[PDB]
């Protein structure tokens, strides 16, 4: 029902850290878990993910820096050496959709898939984001998500065609293998967020797009 | 180029292996310990059933529901029932979840009677050998070679029990998994939650069955591979009857430990459950 970050603080270069995900109001023993970092005004990138029998995968830029683990109630994410690269909030997201979310803690270090447009706009129509890829996903393995700013993503469309519960229809998924369209009608005040997307792929290896976002 | 085979679970795959050998491609969906039946797949095991020349389930609601994730993978994946995918549970006679909360759905836990899982087993081989005929040969020997072995195990378990008292046959899991057992092999069991879709370990569930004990109450109780061991663990503690063994249900063992295999789970389960029984 809710997932809680923590550990995070501000660090020097070659600071270790251990981020802490707990959940509250169910176990994690029977779910993957996904460490995915958002620098501040930058995107969302994925970092890796802990399958629910244990086995681990990693972006191909972690270079071994980044180490998941997994309790009955906690899951971990051992940064061995951070850089001020590293600087970001760090999300823990719950299954392979990526369902829900915790609020992110923030890690301050101090002294693929591309959405073809960065922005797009309407008042109260219709817009379309876009996707394409460099591989195919397993034909159907791509997921919207919407992101408010200030907090969590939101997921709406998970197996690229699928609503999530609670999202309207008038949210709209389509593509298949490397290009997928989010398209959404009777556009709302509050549709203003920047809508970002992820692909799953062979060796379960999971990228998020560049953000796309949506007056 | 050898034939791409997709199973569910552990279960079925070890199935397959027995009758396949070392002649096919095969991958396994739902891992060793995991549950089968709230399982979500991996980007790696949607792709591997998209190419998969023949994909196996068990069906019966253990992970083919309308809302469950075999039914959206094959969909998604654009498969064919009877075509792409089987239901290695064809033929049974099925028992339904008596809970009035589980309303006509069925009890996925077939193999549990060993001669389902002789169904099983044919089953596959019959796919197996549509789709692969060079092999034939192969998988009709292991094939005759497992179901005596299964045959020889049934048998067994036909009798296993006949020293206990009436008043102390009661198998009691954490789930309500053994119906096929029970009808089977003439032991009665009893459990916390049905099924795992419901919520595991309330506090109304173990408290009916700690006084279903008190009426039955047998030597021993049992947990599963699969399942968080708490909610047993509450009922040994307040009941007074230890847990005697882990035993297998929805899953097989981890590569190595005792029970690895379908047969081996099977035996271990006849091996561990007698025992406790008795004292
Ligand atoms: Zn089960």
């Amino acid at each position: 029902q809710s997932l809680e970050e923590s550990g995070g603080r501000l660090v020097t270069p070659g600071t270790p850290l251990t981020l802490t995900c707990t959940a509250s109001g169910f176990t994690i023993s029977r779910h993957h878990m996904q460490w995915v970092r958002q620098a501040p005004g930058k995107g969302l990138e994925w970092i890796g993910l802990i399958d629910s029998s244990g086995s681990t995968y990693y972006a191909n830029w972690a270079k071994g820096r980044f180490t998941i683990s997994r309790t009955s109630t906690t899951v971990d994410l051992k940064m061995t050496s951070l850089t001020t690269e590293d600087t970001a909030t760090y999300f823990c997201a719950r299954g392979g959709s990526m369902d829900f979310w915790g609020q992110g803690t923030l890690v301050t270090v101090s002294s693929t898939q591309t959405p073809s447009p960065v922005s797009a706009a309407v008042g109260g129509t219709v817009t379309i984001s876009c996707q394409s890829s460099q591989s195919v996903a397993g034909n159907n393995f791509l997921s919207w998500y919407q992101q408010k700013p200030g907090q969590p993503p939101t997921q709406l469309i998970g197996a690229t065609s699928t609503l999530a519960s609670g999202v309207p229809s008038r949210f709209k998924g389509s593509g298949s293998g490397t290009q997928f369209t989010l398209t959404i009608s009777d556009l709302e005040s509050d549709d203003a967020a920047t809508y970002y997307c992820a692909g799953g792929y062979s060796g379960n290896i999971f990228a998020f797009g560049g953000g796309t976002e949506l007056e | 180029d050898k034939l791409k085979v997709v199973a569910t679970n552990s279960i079925i795959a070890d199935m397959t292996k027995a009758i396949a050998g070392d002649k096919i491609d095969l991958h396994s969906i739902v891992p060793i310990g995991q549950d089968p039946h709230e399982y979500e797949p991996l980007p790696e095991d949607v792709e591997k059933t998209s190419n998969a020349d023949v994909i196996f389930y068990n069906g019966i609601n253990l992970e083919d529901g309308g809302q469950a994730w075999f039914t959206k993978l094959v969909k998604n994946a654009q498969k064919t029932k009877n075509k792409d995918y089987f239901a290695v549970s064809d033929g049974i006679d099925v028992i339904y979840l008596e809970g009035a909360s589980e309303k006509g759905k069925e009890d996925p836990h077939a193999w549990l009677n060993l001669e389902n899982g002789i169904i099983y087993s044919k089953n596959i081989a019959k796919q197996l050998i549509a789709k692969d005929p060079k092999n034939k040969e192969t998988y009709e020997k292991n094939l005759k070679a497992y179901v005596a072995k299964l045959e020889k195990l049934d048998k067994e378990a036909k009798s296993k029990f006949d020293a206990i008292a009436e008043n102390k046959k009661l198998i009691v899991t954490s789930e309500g998994c053994f119906k096929y057992f029970s009808k089977a092999y003439g032991v009665p069991s009893a459990y916390i939650w049905e099924i795992n879709t419901e919520e595991e370990g309330t506090p109304d569930q173990i408290s009916s069955l700690i006084e279903k004990l008190k009426v039955i109450k047998p030597s021993a109780l049992f947990v599963e591979s699969s399942v968080d061991r708490r909610p047993m663990e509450t009922v040994s503690k307040d009941s007074g009857i230890p847990i005697y063994s882990e035993i297998f249900t929805d899953s097989i063992a981890k590569k190595g430990k005792p029970g690895d295999s379908y047969y081996a789970m099977m035996k271990w389960n006849l091996d561990k459950i007698s025992e406790g029984l008795a004292k």
